């Protein structure tokens, strides 16, 4: 056939099975780092988390314990 | 799922094929550069199971993270389920390093093969949907519900991260391995390896009663 | 090393008992004959199952005895005692009996929500 | 798989004697007998058998295996049970 | 076959234990019948309550897939002990003890469910706010009758 | 522990009769005696495949299915402020200002 | 080399 | 969160119950609250139909991008401007939902210390 | 219904003037042309019944049950003609003229619009019944069931007939039209209680009821193929179409007599499909499996609902064509190793692989995967006695899980694993075999596209 | 047990050696760790006293149930393994083909030639192989399951047709 | 008819089956085995990738290509 | 057209045109003009060639007129040939109730469909004539058993009549 079985050997590849697994596993990470700079919010957050520790009892509306 | 998880099958199926019918793992080994193609499916199907950032299962695993520890939820399932997501890491670690790295184990005459276009040709759509079709598939579907975008950043990254120390851990695990030194199994990993013994108990207990109780009342 | 506490699903494996070990010539002499009737038995049945002419089934009379067990001859070795009395009206009358009252309560709850007119049936129009 | 044929099953049973070293692959032969000849024992018997499973992928029953005394003897035990008959 | 040949029943003597023996192909030390209660097994010969996954994988049986030689008296649950059936073999792990650790841990997971559902996990935040009275139409609220309003004010 | 004499003498009779008989297994060169471009393929499949039946399909649908009360019922289209009416040419009109607050 | 191959009939 | 912690390991009692809140009157410490304003008209929501989860006080935003997203088919990379404003609107309608919680928690601080003093 | 009787009758007259070759083609041939003209009794309306005359009428109850009776009479006959070939020519004759009598007083049984009337033909049909059982039956326990048989039937008749005859004279008259109008409601009473007995238990013997089936593994295990077909498919039914129409003149108080009843088959259909697992005799464990389908239909028969009457009427006949087809199926087997041990002959599916399909579908159907009738039958009691009591579903919950168990172990058993090595007279199926067989199933799947015609007369 | 001490003792030498791989999975730590397992048994290979001897085989067997593996590897054609019994529906027994019709006996007129005279062959040699079995089987039947070989020429060894005639282990 | 490799060049020196026997001989025992092992530390099959290195296959081109894309998209993002 | 639209009504249709906002061309709009071309041309030249052929041969069928009878409340007891006319009359009445009430049901669930996530308020009307229709249903034949008949469903409206007068004499 056109690949025979080795003994005791590595295997015999052909060019197109290495090239197109190297391409793949390339478009992977061209994928990911694409996505990764272009959409990075999706992954560390879209919008700040505010403290809530942080807001006066103006906003909050907090009489003043004399009232 | 359903893109990664059919290839994942499929490349397992053309593991099994080039090693004569062999199904474990324990008798793999060394064909990361052996089967070119599969141990690309294979990692690329790993890292999409396991919520890698921008392939198919992203969109889907990790908003259900966010949404899930951003809930008014039962706390023990919230925390049972993180727990799982690093056990995915661990498991799709030990696939990849027990079948694709270290030295070959199974027997001597090689006949590995990964070069059937049939084989080749239904992997590759399926690769090419692990990839994208998470993606795609986001940016097409109506928005039906409030997806829940605010939280603290511990809570946003919490998928990952646990992920990742899923990956450390099973690496550190695996490596463990090939060290020379024998250690009794703990009650831990007799309970993980016979499934809790839910199928030995429950497959030999209800068949008996049931099946005692047929001849011995029932008929005679 | 904790002992093998064998259960009836759960058997004793052959290298843990000691009847395995410590043999005698009285144990020898059984395990021969054992192996000399198993091979009684094979012979026979090679000799019609290597039969060129033979076109059909052998009989076997440890399964003709075996389905005649479990069926004809039970009847006969039947015995009325307490044993057999006590496991009859417990697993014959016993379960009807509690079905009934299952039933019969909860039927007669239903009935008496329906009078009073407190069990919902807006929709209910397929009996 | 790729079929085995009587030459091909001797060849791989020879070559994994020559790599056991109480053995001398000078004075191996199809015919020698594992104690007689070679001067082996039980225990290296097995481990034997044991490398034949794993050359040829497939377990050999202890209550056959025992009798496996000579390399001819292992040839013939493979060659039935994968029906090879050349 | 012949009445001499089938079930009887149960053994009274030395002797009837003998002919029973000898009619089930075993030795009159190995022929052990079932009790006598009158439950009608008669003279059965009572076999070792094994699964055929026990039996010896290797040996040339008569009937490889049930492990039975032709001849040989077959088990009174032979039925039940065939390979896709009940499975006596013994196990890696004591039964008491794999029946200890699997309810145990089911018997823990349920405790710690109802303590989460006792102390439910949520985040700092008051209700979610709907408009045009808690969108009471849109829920089928009565066109006719007038809601009570429900006001939400800014923060 | 090896074979005995008696044994190994009636595995070699098996062996030959045993390999004989696989090589007799063997097909002769003339048997069996059996008894007496991708678009045109996938152009022939598209036709019976798809359009014959889409064909029956939408007269079926279309003279039988459609003719009945409530066979067919669609979700009504979505209609959003600033949408015109193919039926009427009614205009619907755009929402009230938003504070544009960004 | 291509091998014979045992089967029922089909003819029936 | 913390605010977890706080309620069950701590002092229950000024930590708000997310069930129940808020239990102390919308006006009371506010001058003059206004009432949140609402866009999109009943009819608009119906006409859209809008999920009855998502028609709160940002779907006007939401109703820009449904109509955008069908508009720009099949160009499924458009719309993103529209999509973040929704997005924006939900964050800031969930933020007054943290305030809700805040200034509960902080009324609840209140009537303890309120009620301490008075109590000695 | 003379159109039916007469060409019926027509066939003794054929059989027994054939040429001495021709017996079983004259007779399959003009047995099928009769079933072929039964299919003008689908003129049914609305509301009224189909009457003929003062003697016969035919609703849409008896409809499917007359079909079916005069279809399974050329199957009787191909399945017969084998195991007959070594008759003597005038016994083989007798034979065909026993199932022809059969059929004869099936058709009168289910067309009788007198109750009076109704009982004759129900008992006549006991005598060729059991000459078939006890004549050419093989074995010597087939005396001894011929006796169960006949005295269990006999036993629960004959206090039916005396209530009957006492319906009778205080109604004035057993007319089931009649009775429809001047039906008055049953008042408790120790004499109401024992009438209500005496009109039911000649129709629970011959469903059977759990308890009182003993008689059926016996019968069927000794019956020639030809019996057990029409026992299965038909006789059994007479129990059932019996009770469909003697109920409306039992209300009220089916309501509380119908309970111990009730419980005895929902325990006791549990019951007896746990005793098929463990059957070693395979037509044995398709008669259990019978009892235990009948337990619905004696349920759906008690509670008295539109649902549980339309589930009943395509209970008995999605069973009726089923249990035929598994009895055909067990007797090819059967003429091949000439033992019904299940456990015998194993591993068949290599041997006669369209045989196997045939197991598969008959499989199947008995445990009611839908859309099969079997399902609709079974699905449309399951609702109705849900209603009764929600507590019931548990049970039928059980049954059907049970049921898958028993129905894929017969299969499995006796089509997959290894095939027994001395077993070597597995013939290929013959024709006759597998048009026997799809003259089953084919048929009990069709019915699946237009199930409104096995409903009953609540459709 | 039927099982000589040698035969007990070299079983549990194997079969503690194939759990012991399932544990090391490596190929170089199995290694090192078989030759310590190797030098625990050439530790008391000459042990005389059988009493000992027996009494170290079970410890020996008690500590291998302690240690054995939960899942252990199994050849995939080996019984438990993926593979066992993978094949038997292809298996087909070689009398189905007296049923064949005559219309499929045509198709391979060469392979039903040569099958005639096998069958000739197993006729011819029955009555001699059952007269052989008869002159050299005790009074009283046989005690093992051995059989005889041919003793001359022209005889086959008795009850070979169903050795020689299986199927293959790869039928389709 | 397969060539099998001539068995005299599997050798245990420069494998871990070197190690093995270091250790092995420290006791006075022997790995009379390892050279019916050599063949998977050889050849080939020597060498073989980290895990690390396992899942960064395709890194160091799809880095390039992510680089030159960005590139391209900032160059025409400016005019 | 082919059914009634008063028995099976539909709310007027309102269909928005078209707006795109992208350059793009839209799949969707040559895939129609494509169906129109390939499969509604030639199936609507078919279907005119058999329409040609049925007005060739144009015949009638009616659907049947039922007089009404005396109903089972003027029947004498025991009256069998006035009962039976009565009886069969109040079988065929309870027939086509029962696709009054699946024309209902069908009207609802139509509903629920066209309206989408609106339905739950604009299928109000539909919901409100199911709940009285399944009522008056519910109240003429509900619990009568397998063996109903027009007598008991007469008892059964008697006892009825009954309470609603004695709850009536308390107030
Ligand atoms: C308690 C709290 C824990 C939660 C319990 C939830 C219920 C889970 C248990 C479900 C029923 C357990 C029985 C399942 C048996 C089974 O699955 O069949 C497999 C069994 C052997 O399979 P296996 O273990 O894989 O063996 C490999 C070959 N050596 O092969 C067999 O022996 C089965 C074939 C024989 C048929 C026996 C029938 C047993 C009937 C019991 C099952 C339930 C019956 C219906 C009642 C349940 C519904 C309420
Ligand atoms: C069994 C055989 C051995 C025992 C002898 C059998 C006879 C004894 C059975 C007694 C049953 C009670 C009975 O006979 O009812 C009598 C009752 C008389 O009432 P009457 O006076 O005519 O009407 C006005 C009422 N004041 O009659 C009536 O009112 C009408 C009753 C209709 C006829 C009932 C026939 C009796 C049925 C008894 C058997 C029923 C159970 C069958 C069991 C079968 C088991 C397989
Ligand atoms: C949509 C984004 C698309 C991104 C596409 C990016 C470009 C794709 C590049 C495919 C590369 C194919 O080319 C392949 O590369 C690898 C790595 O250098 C080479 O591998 C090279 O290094 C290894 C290890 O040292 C050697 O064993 C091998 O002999 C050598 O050739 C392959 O021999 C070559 O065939
Ligand atoms: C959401 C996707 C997340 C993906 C996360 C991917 C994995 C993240 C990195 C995990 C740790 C990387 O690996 C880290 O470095 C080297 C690998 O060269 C390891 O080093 C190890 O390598 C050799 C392998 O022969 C071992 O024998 C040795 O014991 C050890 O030094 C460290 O023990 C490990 O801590
Ligand atoms: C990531 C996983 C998150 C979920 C973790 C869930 C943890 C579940 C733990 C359940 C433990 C139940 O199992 C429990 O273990 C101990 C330890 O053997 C058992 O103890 C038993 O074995 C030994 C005896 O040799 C002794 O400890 C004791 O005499 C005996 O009772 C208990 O009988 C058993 O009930
Ligand atoms: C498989 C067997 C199934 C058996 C089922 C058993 C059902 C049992 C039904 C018991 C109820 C019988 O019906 C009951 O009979 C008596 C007859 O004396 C009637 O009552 C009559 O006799 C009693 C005497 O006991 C008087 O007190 C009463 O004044 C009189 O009217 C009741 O009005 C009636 O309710
Ligand atoms: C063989 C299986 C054995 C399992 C055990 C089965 C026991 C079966 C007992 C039969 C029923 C006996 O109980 C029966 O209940 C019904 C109610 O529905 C009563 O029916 C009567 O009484 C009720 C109130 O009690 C009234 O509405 C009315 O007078 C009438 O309906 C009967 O007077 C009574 O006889």
């Amino acid at each position: 056939a056109h690949i025979e079985p080795r003994y005791r050997q590595f295997p015999q590849l052909t060019r197109s099975q290495v090239i197109q697994a190297e391409f793949f596993s390339a478009t992977m990470w061209f994928w990911i780092l694409w996505r990764f700079w272009h959409d990075s919010d999706a992954v560390l957050g879209h919008f700040p988390y505010p403290d809530p520790s942080q807001w006066t009892d103006e906003e909050l509306g907090i009489p003043p314990d004399d009232e | 799922h359903a893109f990664f998880k059919a290839m994942l099958f499929m490349c397992s199926g053309s593991i099994i094929h080039s090693l004569n019918d062999e199904q474990d793992i324990r008798k793999m080994g060394g064909l990361f550069k052996a089967m070119p193609f599969t141990t690309t499916a294979l990692i690329v199907g790993s890292l999409a199971l396991t919520g890698m950032p921008f392939l198919t299962g992203f969109y889907s695993k990790d908003l259900i993270i966010e949404a899930a520890n951003t809930s008014y939820t039962n706390a023990w399932a919230l925390l049972m389920t993180l727990i799982a997501t690093s056990f995915t890491a661990i498991y799709s670690t030990r696939i990849i390093f027990f079948a694709l790295l270290g030295q070959p184990r199974f027997p001597t005459l090689v006949n590995i093969n990964e070069n059937n276009p049939l084989l080749i040709n239904s992997i590759k759509r399926l690769l090419i949907g692990s990839l994208f079709a998470g993606y795609i598939i986001s940016n097409n579907i109506p928005p039906t519900t409030i997806p829940q975008m605010t939280m603290p950043y511990y809570l946003k990254t919490t998928a990952l991260i646990v992920t990742i120390l899923g990956f450390i851990l099973a690496l550190e695990i695996s490596n463990m391995t090939k060290n020379l030194k024998y250690h009794y199994p703990s009650n831990a990993f007799k309970f993980s390896t016979l499934l809790g013994y839910f199928p030995t108990i429950m497959h030999r207990l209800a068949p008996y009663m049931n099946l005692s109780m047929s001849q011995k009342s029932a008929s005679s | 090393f904790p002992k093998y506490e064998a259960s009836r699903l759960s058997s004793l494996p052959t290298t843990l008992d000691p009847a395995e070990y410590d043999i005698s010539s009285e144990t020898r002499k059984a395990q021969a004959e054992r192996l000399a009737i198993r091979s009684r038995l094979k012979r026979e049945y090679q000799l019609q199952y290597y039969d060129p002419s033979r076109r059909g089934v052998i009989e076997d009379p440890a399964l003709v005895r075996w389905t005649y067990a479990r069926s004809a001859n039970i009847y006969p070795n039947f015995r009325p005692n307490t044993k057999t009395s006590l496991l009859g009206a417990l697993f014959g009358i016993g379960p009807l009996v509690f079905w009934y009252y299952v039933f019969k309560t909860d039927r007669d709850r239903k009935e008496k929500l329906i009078q009073e007119g407190k069990l919902d049936r807006t929709f209910n129009i397929s009996y | 798989a790729p079929p085995l044929t009587l030459e091909g099953i001797k060849d791989r049973v020879l070559y994994v004697l020559k790599l056991y070293d109480k053995i001398d692959p000078e004075k191996l032969s199809v015919n020698s007998h594992f104690m007689k000849d070679l001067g082996l024992d039980s225990l290296d018997q097995v481990e034997i058998i044991m490398a034949m499973e794993d050359e040829f992928g497939f377990e050999i029953p202890d209550i056959d295996a025992e009798k496996l005394m000579c390399p001819q003897e292992i040839v013939d035990y493979i060659a039935d049970k994968k029906d090879v008959y050349e | 076959i012949t009445k001499d040949m089938l079930p009887g029943p149960y053994p009274k003597t030395p002797e009837e234990r003998a002919a029973a023996a000898k009619k089930y192909n075993m030795r009159v030390e190995d022929y052990e019948p079932y009790p006598d209660d009158g439950t009608g097994y008669g003279d059965y010969p009572k076999l070792p309550d094994r699964s055929q996954q026990e039996r010896d994988p290797w040996y040339d049986w008569d009937h490889p897939d049930l492990r039975l030689n032709w001849g040989e008296p077959m088990h009174w649950d032979l039925d039940m002990y065939i390979r896709n059936r009940v499975d006596t073999s013994p196990t890696p792990v004591n039964w008491n003890l794999m029946c200890k650790h699997l309810f145990g841990f089911v018997a823990f997971m349920l405790f710690m469910f109802w303590v989460g559902e006792t102390y439910p996990a949520y985040q700092p935040v008051g209700p979610k706010q709907y408009p045009y009275n808690n969108l009471y139409l849109e829920r089928g609220g009565d066109p006719n009758k007038e809601p009570e309003p429900v006001v939400h004010y800014e923060i | 522990s090896g074979y005995t004499p008696e044994e190994k003498l009636r595995l070699q009779q098996l062996r030959e009769l045993r390999r004989r008989w696989l090589k007799d297994q063997e097909l002769s060169p003339r048997e069996p005696v059996l008894p007496p471009y991708k678009t045109y393929r996938h152009s022939i499949f598209a036709f019976t495949h798809v359009l014959i039946p889409v064909w029956i399909i939408h007269y079926y649908l279309k003279y039988h299915v459609t003719t009945k009360p409530y066979t067919i019922v669609e979700k009504k289209p979505r209609i959003f402020p600033g949408d015109t009416i193919l039926e009427t040419g009614e205009v619907i009109p755009p929402m009230k200002e938003f504070p544009d607050q960004h | 080399k291509r091998l014979f191959i045992i089967k029922p009939s089909g003819f029936y | 969160g913390a605010h977890l912690a706080r309620r069950y390991l701590g002092d229950a009692s000024v930590e708000p119950d997310p069930l129940r809140m808020p239990t102390f009157p919308p006006d009371y410490g506010f001058p003059e609250r206004k009432e949140r304003e609402m866009v999109a008209t009943q009819q608009e929501m119906n006409d859209a139909q809008l999920v009855l989860q998502q028609r709160d006080y940002c779907a006007h935003y939401l109703i820009r991008f449904l109509k955008c997203k069908r508009d720009s088919f099949p160009n499924f990379l458009a719309c993103k401007h529209e999509r973040h404003d929704w997005d924006y609107c939900e964050h800031l309608d969930y933020v007054k939902r943290m305030k809700e919680f805040e200034r509960e928690r902080r009324l609840l601080q209140r009537k303890k210390r309120r009620e301490q003093r008075e109590a000695d | 219904m003379l159109k039916y009787i007469i060409p019926t009758i027509m066939l003794m007259p054929l059989t027994w003037l054939s040429k001495n070759n021709m017996i079983w083609v004259n007779s399959t041939a003009h047995s099928l042309l009769i079933s072929f003209t039964s299919l003008l009794l689908m003129n049914q309306f609305g509301d009224n019944s189909l009457n003929f005359s003062l003697l016969f009428f035919s609703d849409s109850l008896s409809t499917p049950l007359l079909i079916l009776t005069m279809w399974l009479l050329p199957l009787m006959l191909m399945a017969s003609q084998h195991h007959l070939s070594k008759e003597n020519l005038t016994r083989k004759k007798l034979f065909i003229t026993m199932l022809i009598s059969l059929q004869l007083f099936l058709i009168m049984t289910f067309t009788a619009m007198e109750l009076i009337l109704f009982y004759i033909l129900f008992e006549a049909t006991l005598v060729p019944t059991l000459i078939i059982i006890t004549r050419w039956g093989n074995q010597t326990e087939r005396l001894n069931a011929g006796l169960y048989f006949l005295f269990y039937t006999l036993a629960g008749s004959l206090p039916l007939l005396v209530a009957l005859i006492y319906i009778q004279n205080t109604v004035g008259s057993l007319n089931f039209l009649m009775l429809q109008y001047w039906v008055q409601p049953v008042h408790n009473s120790w004499s109401n209680v024992f009438m209500w007995l005496a009109c039911m238990m000649a129709f629970m013997v011959k469903m059977p009821l759990y308890g009182l089936h003993l008689w059926l593994p016996k019968a069927h295990v000794e019956a020639p193929i030809a019996g057990s077909m029409v026992l299965a498919a038909v006789l059994l039914k007479l129990g059932g179409y019996g009770m469909l129409r003697i109920t409306l003149i039992l209300n009220p108080m089916t309501d509380f007599m119908a309970y111990p009843f009730i419980m005895l088959s929902l325990w006791g259909m549990i019951m007896t499909s746990s005793i098929c697992l463990r059957q070693t005799d395979l037509k044995s464990l398709i008669a259990y499996s019978s009892v235990s389908h009948m337990a619905l239909v004696i349920v759906a028969i008690l509670i008295q609902t539109p649902w549980s009457y339309m589930g009943a009427t395509a209970l008995m006949i999605a069973h009726g064509l089923t249990s035929s087809m598994l009895f055909c199926l067990a007797n090819s087997n059967y003429e091949r190793i000439h033992s019904r041990t299940m456990i015998l002959a194993r591993g068949l599916q290599t041997l006669l692989p369209l045989m196997a399909t045939w197991w598969l579908l008959a499989s199947l159907t008995n445990l009611a995967l839908p859309p099969t009738i079997n399902l609709i039958g079974e699905l449309f009691v399951v609702m109705s006695t849900f209603s009764w009591s929600n507590i019931t579903i548990i049970l039928m919950g059980v049954n059907m899980v049970i049921t898958a168990l028993y129905s894929l172990y017969m299969l499995i058993m006796t089509q997959r694993g290894k095939y027994t090595y001395h077993i070597n007279n597995i013939s290929p199926s013959f024709t006759r075999e597998n048009a026997l067989m799809s003259l089953h199933i084919l048929p009990l799947l069709l019915l699946t596209l237009n199930p409104k015609i096995i409903l009953g007369p609540l459709y | 047990a039927y099982l000589t001490h040698q035969q007990k003792v070299l079983r549990l030498y194997k079969r503690a050696l194939r759990h012991l791989e399932s544990w090391c999975i490596h190929r170089d730590k199995y290694r090192y760790f078989a030759c310590l397992l190797r030098a625990r048994f050439d530790e008391h290979k000459n042990e005389k006293d059988m009493v000992k001897a027996t009494q170290l085989l079970r410890e020996a067997e008690e500590e291998f149930w302690h240690g054995q593996h939960p899942q252990p590897y199994i050849f995939p054609e080996s019984p438990g393994g993926t593979s066992y019994e993978r094949y038997e529906c292809y298996k087909v027994p070689e009398w189905c083909l007296d049923d064949w019709h005559p219309s499929e006996k045509a198709m391979y007129p060469d392979y039903f030639a040569k099958r005639e005279q096998w069958k000739k062959l197993r006729r011819e040699s029955w009555e001699r192989e059952v007269k052989q079995l008869q002159e050299e089987t005790p009074v009283g039947g046989p005690r093992t399951e051995a059989l005889p070989p041919a003793r001359k020429q022209g005889d086959l060894p008795p009850l070979w047709w169903h050795i020689v005639t299986r199927p293959r282990e790869r039928p389709m | 008819k397969m060539e099998l490799p001539d068995y005299k060049q599997w050798k245990i020196e420069g494998t871990p089956l070197e190690t093995v026997q270091e250790k092995l001989a420290a006791r006075g025992l022997r790995d009379p085995w390892g050279r019916n092992e050599a063949w998977r530390y050889m050849g080939g099959f020597a060498n073989n990738v980290s895990f690390v290195g396992a899942l960064l296959k395709g890194f160091k081109w799809g880095f390039a290509a992510f680089v030159v894309a960005i590139g391209a998209e900032y160059y025409l993002e400016s005019q | 057209d082919s059914w009634d639209k008063d028995v099976y009504p539909e709310p007027p249709r309102r269909t928005p045109a078209p707006s795109p906002q992208t350059s793009l061309p839209n799949p969707i709009t040559y895939l129609t003009k494509a169906f129109d071309l390939l499969v509604d041309r030639p199936v609507t030249l078919v279907r005119e060639f058999i329409e040609r052929q049925h007005a060739k041969n144009k015949y009638y069928y009616y659907h049947r007129e039922f007089r009404r009878v005396p109903d089972i409340t003027e029947c004498q007891e025991k009256d069998v040939l006035c009962m039976f006319e009565a009886e069969m009359q109040w079988r065929r009445d309870y027939k086509v109730d029962q696709e009054i009430v699946n024309i209902i049901q069908e009207r609802l669930k139509a509903c629920q469909q066209r309206e989408g996530e609106s339905h739950r308020q604009n299928c109000a009307k539909e919901l409100e004539q199911f709940t009285q229709v399944v009522k008056a249903y519910q109240d003429r034949y509900h619990d009568l058993g397998a063996h109903y008949s027009a007598r008991k469903c007469l008892a059964k409206q008697k006892q009825r009549m009954l309470a609603e007068r004695k709850a009536a004499k308390e107030a």
